[PDB]
RNA sequence: GCUUGAGUCUCGUAGAGGGGGGUAGAAUUCCAGGUGUAGCGGUGAAAUGCGUAGAGAUCUGGAGGAAUACCGGUGGCGAAGGCGGCCCCCUGGACGAAGACUGACGCUCAGGUGCGAAAGCGUGGGGAGCAAACAGGAUUAGAUACCCUGGUAGUCCACGCCGUAAACGAUGUCGACUUGGAGGUUGUGCCCUUGAGGCGUGGCUUCCGGAGCUAACGCGUUAAGUCGACCGCCUGGGGAGUA
């Protein structure tokens, strides 16, 4: 569920300020940190068709945010996907 | 770290066996940096219905804080012990020192 | 519904107290209910139908409160 | 897992293989091997006593430890190996003093796990301890029949034995056949359940696949002549007889158990 | 024989019959009498009066044992649920206590299908 | 009626049986909230606590054991 | 550029939301016994069925599978299908208060992809109760039905397939505006909680009705009222959702 102490690392690391949550880089970095943490739950509980709907919403919402960032600027988008590791 | 409310009932004929095992199970909590907050001992009680005959038992209450894994090898020693009956391990938090 | 007969008592007092204990426990209703299988779609329909009556019949006597009959 | 061979040939259409990547791929352990010559069913007199046996691949016997009478000395599982003499895979085991052994592999044993034997052992898969110390209602395997004999029951792939109840000096077990049988309480029993549970689902797919396990063809009694088999006879598929074994005894229904010496232990027959 | 002093009356009331069995406190049956065996075959054994006669006959057939106290343990629905207990007092016994035992599952087995 | 458990707001604990014995019938059945008057929130905590004291044999499932 | 849409972070609340593993009590059936006698069961009435080889009843011991009385509520959660014992592990959504942050990142969506009751299919287990097919007894003019006595697949589990229901508030999703009343459930703010209190504010939901709309029945701030964006579908009945 991305506990409080872990979500404070991503916000500080990917944020442009100490309390700068909500920036497109931070939001995508938070969503990736949960999609990766849920790949171990669904390798065992393959039949969680109800929790997978929540997972497929963070996947489809991180792609909606990456599209916005790329269209707004590309100097910041290419750094973020490289830093995180995605888009294959 | 997680908080629990272990309550287990011993055989009525092991009333002299509980006061030794109560610290042995406690020692496993404190060995792994887990604390214990309220350790009331209800003594010998009467069951509302028989449990494999045995109209009496011996209740203990631990209410410890321990890592999630330490309670896992404490549940099994309750399971394989022939003198511990009806162990129940809830997941409470905070409060202590009530009901007796 | 266990009833224990006390001291210095009649019998017909006790037997009447046995019925009252049994009626309060709904023993005969439960036995009659569990005799045959009630389909889940008829158990849910029989519950909403009997609650619709409970609502209307309470509002029916309210509309009949503000009338003179003769 | 079971994989279905693609129909590149009539004889590969219907094959289903059971492949276990966890198994050893090299050679077996040399010191624990023997010589295993075949017979073809033939006893002293050279006359076949079990029919439909002969041929097949050559095999070497692996000395599997059944007694499990090495108490203490925790042992680490080195590797899993394929045993041709059996239906379950075996496991090589190295004890803390340096002795290696072969054991029947339970269903949840991987390389690196730790087992041990004796009355002090823990209730875990792979551990052997006398059924006095094993909780009632548990699922064991490699059960014994006499204290110290070695282990006879629940030995094939995926088989197990439930301990239904314990009555004093005896233990009642629900054997895999449905029987309820009393055994002594000092008989050891490896705790767990034997591995290779997919052994059922394999299908050979062709006649050679059974020939190269040493299974010679079975001839029906109807195709026989009236002198070779009680069924025999016939001019165009005639039977008119109550089915019998080739020696006159009525198959298909007739019970043949007669011991009267081990009847004290059979609480309830099969069903 | 054996001169039992305290007994238990087991009334197996049902929608179609009524079986009265008088046992000692340890469960052993001393004698019994039903409603349909009392000359009430057909639609007359359901009636609560036919169950009263069963309590009378079951009060007999235990004359030899000489019971003086009875605990009544009613079971099931049916007309012979009330008229049997009072006939065990009009027969001269003493009702120490009355306990209703009845199989009520906590939603266990599936009951038969509805009649049409 | 509605009074108890709403003043002195507290979470129904399964350990104290004196409070629990008030909210059961003569046969161990939980009493409906229409009769006692407990609020719909605290009845859920109350019922869940009675089902927990029964497991530990502090309370009877039925009066005929 | 901006923050009034949308989203992120901090603190809590409620819940049969999901997947996995254990455990408790009541009850049905079966097995081994003790007591005990001639009936039991069923029906509108009967018979088939069980029982003197001793049933039904009652007590003791044991083994098994399925479902969770009371709480329980036009109550709650979920996108829909649906979800009801208790405990632990993993996990999704919603809501509320005060703030901070990003700064149109939004709505709908042909093809496409996923989930989708019950029955049904395949492989392997399980099998108490119930029960298509089946057999017998009745009813009947007949009764390959309703009723009764039994009873296999199935119902249960693991993994695959099927992809349909009166899958229904017969009402597509999103946003704005337009008199009221009595309730349910779940947060929160202020004051005499000073006493089972009083006043506001949000989320979800059941009922009755106003203008309006409607062929009428009826819907009626959760519209079937007044408007905007996108999609799906209709064009007389039968043949036919058939070739
Ligand atoms: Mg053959
Ligand atoms: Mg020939
Ligand atoms: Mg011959
Ligand atoms: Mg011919
Ligand atoms: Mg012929
Ligand atoms: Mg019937
Ligand atoms: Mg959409
Ligand atoms: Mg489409
Ligand atoms: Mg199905
Ligand atoms: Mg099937
Ligand atoms: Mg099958
Ligand atoms: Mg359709
Ligand atoms: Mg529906
Ligand atoms: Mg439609
Ligand atoms: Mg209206
Ligand atoms: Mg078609």
């Amino acid at each position: 569920s991305l506990s409080t102490e872990a979500t404070a690392k991503i916000v500080s690391e990917f944020g442009r300020d100490a309390n700068d949550t909500g920036s497109t880089e931070v939001q995508v970095a938070l969503l990736t940190a949960q999609i990766n943490h849920l790949q171990g739950h669904f390798a065992e509980h393959k039949k969680d068709h109800h929790s997978r709907r929540g997972l497929l919403r963070m996947v489809s919402q991180r792609r909606k945010l990456l599209d916005y960032l790329k269209r707004k600027d590309v100097a910041r988008y290419t750094q973020l996907i490289e830093r995180l590791g995605l888009r294959r | 770290m997680r908080h629990y409310e272990i309550v287990f009932m011993v055989h009525p004929d092991q009333s002299e066996q509980v006061p030794g095992m109560i610290e042995r199970y406690t020692a496993a909590i404190t060995g792994a940096e887990g604390k214990i907050h309220r350790l009331e001992d209800w003594g010998r009680r009467q069951l509302a219905y028989p449990i494999n005959k045995l109209h009496k038992a011996h209740y203990v209450l631990m209410n410890v804080e321990a890592p999630q894994e330490v309670i896992d090898e404490l549940e099994t020693t309750f399971r394989f012990n022939d003198a511990v009956i009806r162990s129940m391990v809830m997941r409470t938090k905070h409060a202590v020192t009530e009901a007796s | 519904p266990v009833i224990k007969v006390r001291e210095n008592e009649p019998f017909d007092v006790a037997l009447r107290r046995f019925k009252r204990s049994c009626e309060k426990a709904g023993v005969l209703a439960e036995v009659r209910r569990r005799e045959f299988y009630e389909k889940p779609t008829t158990e849910r329909k029989r519950a909403k139908a009997s609650a619709v009556k409970r609502h209307a019949k309470k509002l029916a006597r309210e509309n009949a409160r503000r009338t003179r009959l003769y | 897992a079971v994989v279905k061979c693609k129909p590149t040939s009539p004889g590969r259409r219907h094959v289903v293989k059971v492949v276990n990547p966890e198994l050893h791929k090299g050679k077996p352990f040399a010191p624990l091997l023997e010589k295993n010559s075949k017979s073809g069913g033939r006893n002293n007199n050279g006359r076949i006593t079990t029919r439909h046996i002969g041929g097949g691949h050559k095999q070497a016997y692996r000395i599997v430890d059944f007694k499990r009478n090495k108490d203490g000395i925790p042992a680490v599982v080195e590797r899993l190996e394929y045993d041709p003499n059996r239906s379950a895979n075996i496991a090589l085991v190295l004890y803390k003093d340096g002795e290696r052994r072969y054991i029947l592999a339970p269903k949840g044993l991987k390389a690196g796990d730790q087992i041990q034997s004796g009355v002090d052992a823990a209730i875990k898969p792979g551990n052997t301890l006398p059924m006095r110390n094993i909780p009632v209602g548990s699922t064991v395997h490699n059960v014994e029949m006499k204290p110290g004999k070695g282990g006879q029951l629940a030995r094939s792939a995926g088989t197990y034995v439930q301990i239904v109840a314990r009555d004093g000096a005896y233990v009642t077990l629900r054997l895999r056949s449905g029987e309820m049988r009393k055994v002594e309480a000092d008989c050891r029993a490896t705790l767990g359940e034997v591995g290779n549970a997919e052994h059922m689902l394999r299908v050979l797919g062709k006649a050679g696949a059974a020939r190269w396990r040493g299974v010679r063809p079975t001839v029906r009694g109807t195709a026989m002549n009236p002198v070779d088999h009680p069924h025999g006879g016939g001019e165009g598929r005639n039977f008119g007889k109550h089915p019998v074994t080739p020696w006159g005894v009525q198959t298909k229904g007739k019970k043949t158990r007669s011991n009267k010496r081990t009847d004290k232990f059979i609480v309830r027959r099969r069903s | 024989r054996k001169q039992v002093s305290d007994g238990v009356a087991h009334i197996h009331a049902s929608f179609n019959n009524t079986i009265v069995t008088i046992t000692d406190r340890q469960g052993n049956a001393l004698g019994w009498a039903t409603a349909g065996g009392s000359g009430f075959r057909g639609s007359r054994k359901s009636t609560p009066f036919a169950a009263q006669v069963a309590a009378e006959r079951c009060a007999d057939a235990v004359k030899e044992y000489g019971i003086k106290n009875l605990e009544v343990m009613v079971k099931g629905p049916g007309p012979g649920r009330e008229s049997t207990i009072r006939a065990l007092n009009a027969a001269g016994f003493r009702i120490t206590n009355i306990t209703d035992v009845t199989p009520i599952p906590h939603n266990g087995c599936r009951p038969p299908k509805k009649r049409r | 009626f509605c009074r108890f458990t709403a003043e002195g707001v507290q979470e129904i604990d399964y350990k104290d049986i004196a409070t629990l014995k008030n909210y059961i019938t003569e046969s161990g059945k939980i009493v409906p909230s229409r009769i006692t008057g407990t609020r719909a929130k605290y009845q859920r905590q109350l019922a869940r606590a009675i089902k927990r004291a029964r497991y530990l044999s502090l309370l009877p499932y039925t009066d005929r054991h």
